[PDB]
RNA sequence: GUCCUAAGGUAGCGAAAUUCCUUGUCGGGUAAGUUCCGACCUGCACGAAAAGCGUAACGACCGGAGCGCUGUCUCGGCGAG
RNA sequence: CCGCAGUGAACAGGCUCUGGCGACUGUUUACCAAAAACACAGCUCUCUGCGAACUCGUAAGAGGAGGUAUAGGGAGCGACG
RNA sequence: GCGAGCUAGCCCUGGCCAGGGUGAAGCUGGGGUGAGACCCAGUGGAGGCCCGAACCGGUGGGGGAUGCAAACCCCUCGGAU
RNA sequence: UUCUAG
RNA sequence: CCGAGGGUAGGGCCCGUGACUGGGGCGAAGUCGUAACAAGGUAGCUGUACCGGAAGGUGCGGCUGGAUCACCUCCUUU
RNA sequence: GUGGGAGAGGGUGGUGGAAUUCCCGGAGUAGCGGUGAAAUGCGCAGAUACCGGGAGGAACGCCGAUGGCGAAGGCAGCCACCUGGUCCACCCGUGACGCUGAGGCGCGAAAGCGUGGGGAGCAAACCGGAUUAGAUACCCGGGUAGUCCACGCCCUAAACGAUGCGCGCUAGGUCUCUGGGUCUCCUGGGGGCCGAAGCUAACGCGUUAAGCGCGCCGCCUGGGGAGUACGGCCGCAAGGC
RNA sequence: AGCUAGUUGGUGGGGUAAUGGCCCACCAAGGCGACGACGGGUAGCCGGUCUGAGAGGAUGGCCGGCCACAGGGGCACUGA
């Protein structure tokens, strides 16, 4: 309903658990309420996986526990992640619904190697984080707009195209 | 798995007399068991076409030995099959 | 059998709205049909990606034909405002 | 039972047979042209790892996008087969 | 320097589509097999879906050409959650 | 590599 | 009212039938090539897939209705 | 029933080296690689060979076998999870509960298709090099679809033992595996070979019958056209019945 | 490979020598089919005849039985 939310934890020794079912529409990530101890909340990531019954969190300790999530350092090797952190807690540094994620595919001193999920590979660095898990979008794929133009329903720009033109008009056009 | 002990139980259930270790009631209660924890197994495992296959002449060997029973006493055959629960 | 080129048109299609020689030649439709529609195909100059052959439904799109019906027409002739 | 007539007057599809293009509802050149023109759902190459890449901008800055490679921009075709 | 009370857009925020028709996901029940596939019947009510007012339009013909008018009147037509 | 029929 | 027959329309079963065109069989014999039986010369046959004036070829699978000792590993036994 | 036993039957997850090709570093030359001999090709921007590191699929050597399982196709590095078939001994239990099977219903090579990953290597197609008369093929150097997996679709074949299933009757010698026994050998299954009777037109089958007898099944009945045309069912199609 | 509206049965009833959905009313819906229904192709059926070692093949004109048609298509009368 458009808005936003969370997204990058940094607050720990708190209790996650996983609040709830509540697929979400505007990001392609379906994220449920997730629980805090105090009681605090937030629409958090779509990581596939950890049942409604929410029952987890992360911590600069450790606990794989899928999804959750930690600085590279505490991080497994030949592991598959997301919440992309890419410079030191800049939050997620990539894989939105992008299933797909990054795997810890080896690391090095205060620069630990991912697989590029989008389609390469190099190094983050230090504390750096992201939460493995899988993502969520269930391949978010495919699915017809038949008859219509889902598109227009997008909401989402007829933008439309042309490239024919009749003219001479815009940039690189 | 069947437990042995489990095995034993249904054998002691189904008998009419102390000591039925072999007989149409302890057959059919074999094979019905057999028939519930191996298409249960096939559910998941989608493609074991051995293991299924070999399950349908199991699923033969139950009918004809109920066909027996109705060819001869359909009385507790009707006794047979609502204490198991199988025709629909 | 060759001379040149970077190789030197392949599958589908074809007088198509790419074929001026042309109302091309054969077929059907007709009392005759240079429009159609089928088939040949020496494709004046189709062709796979500004796609290529086809394709149910779909179109105030374009072109071809049959029944129905009327002054559209065989000249109309009367009338009402 | 009656008149030539019985939706009685009044508002109310002509149908069919075929072919070509574009699939389709569309959208558009206000005062000629609504179309085989664009649009498309759909395909393919493809630039881009973020403080993106391209667009405005004299330097800020916004856009992008609080998007993050099932994504964002560049594109030639434009179901499906 | 002057302008989106022209028009093309885009942001924000309300209002508006008389009637009718077609009958997919589903859920209920019944149906030969292990469960099922899957069938049928009921319910059910989607779709840039159909038939059509207002409303949006302005092909196809008629008038008008010092017009009613610097685009309008007439018959006609498409769209119609 | 090829060299008809009776 | 039922109905022989007549009419317009709608479909179904079939015979004829056509420019043209796919193939199939004859026929003295024609051209171009070697596919096949001796490893037919690359052993042949096959399901299939692509490609090649044409026989065919190459690939994935396989069957031998494949056979020699012209070579290796050894096997099996007094 | 019970109590053992074997196996590459299956399907889910998981891990293990061996090497293969590409990538980063070391070292270190002038040639490699390749055939019937060459050539195309790579390489002085330093290749081939060796050292070390990496990443990645894909198979899975020896054991492994003329051996094993399985309804048919077909199935092999170790792991555990569900699970099928099938075999000796006790002779306990039911009590003829059976044997064949139109159609169906399910499986089911490999090619192929549908979508979604992945692609180290192999490899039609296509590309060069050779070749000959000619080279659209053999031979050499490249390389794509596929080959790989999930999921759904095709179901075809020298699908072979070219030979339906069941039971029961008719010498043997011998090799091997499995299960039991008084385990110099007897026993029940299973696999290879020779061989009496017998069948055979011919080879050859020969208690693993192509012998002798009983059921029930499918298929025959001149060669090409044909396994094709036409009607029908089925597939996205290539085709397929 | 599906077939069916007088179609399957029933109540009452017309008509007939009288049974019968034979024709009609009203009622409920079943009846059929691979033990080949619906459809298509073709047809006089038999005693006998020809052939055959036979079982079985063919065939059934004149003599005989039952049946059909009277150029094609129907209907009623008189009437045992």
């Amino acid at each position: 309903q458009y808005r936003i939310i969370d997204f990058k934890r940094d607050k720990d020794g708190i209790p996650g658990r996983v609040a709830t079912i509540e697929y979400d529409p505007n990001r392609s990530a379906n994220i449920a309420l997730i629980n805090y101890a105090d009681g605090e909340k937030r629409y958090i990531i779509a990581p596939k996986n950890l049942k409604v019954g929410m029952e987890i969190m992360s911590g600069p300790d450790a606990d794989i526990k899928i999804g959750n999530a930690l600085p590279l350092e505490n991080i497994p090797v030949g592991t598959l992640v997301h919440n992309i952190e890419l410079k030191p807690g800049r939050g997620g540094q990539l894989v939105r619904a992008a299933g797909t994620s990054a795997q810890v595919l080896g690391k090095e001193g205060k620069y630990v190697i991912v697989r590029l999920a989008s389609g390469e590979v190099r190094m983050i660095l230090g504390k750096c984080r992201a939460t493995v898990g899988e993502v969520g979008n269930g391949g978010r794929t495919d699915k017809p707009f038949v008859k219509a133009g889902n598109k227009h329903h997008k909401m989402k720009a007829p933008n439309v195209r042309g490239v024919a033109m009749n003219a001479v008009d815009h940039p690189f056009g | 798995p069947i437990t042995k002990e489990e095995k034993q139980k249904v054998i002691q259930e189904f008998a009419r007399f102390p000591g039925d270790t072999g007989s149409t009631e302890v057959q059919v209660a074999l094979l019905t068991l057999r028939i519930n924890r191996l298409s249960e197994h096939l559910k998941v495992h989608k493609k074991d076409h051995h293991s299924h296959r070999g399950l349908l002449m199991m699923v033969g060997q139950r009918r004809r030995l109920l066909r027996y029973l109705q060819r001869e006493d359909p009385e507790r055959y009707r006794a047979l099959i609502e204490k198991l629960g199988i025709r629909g």
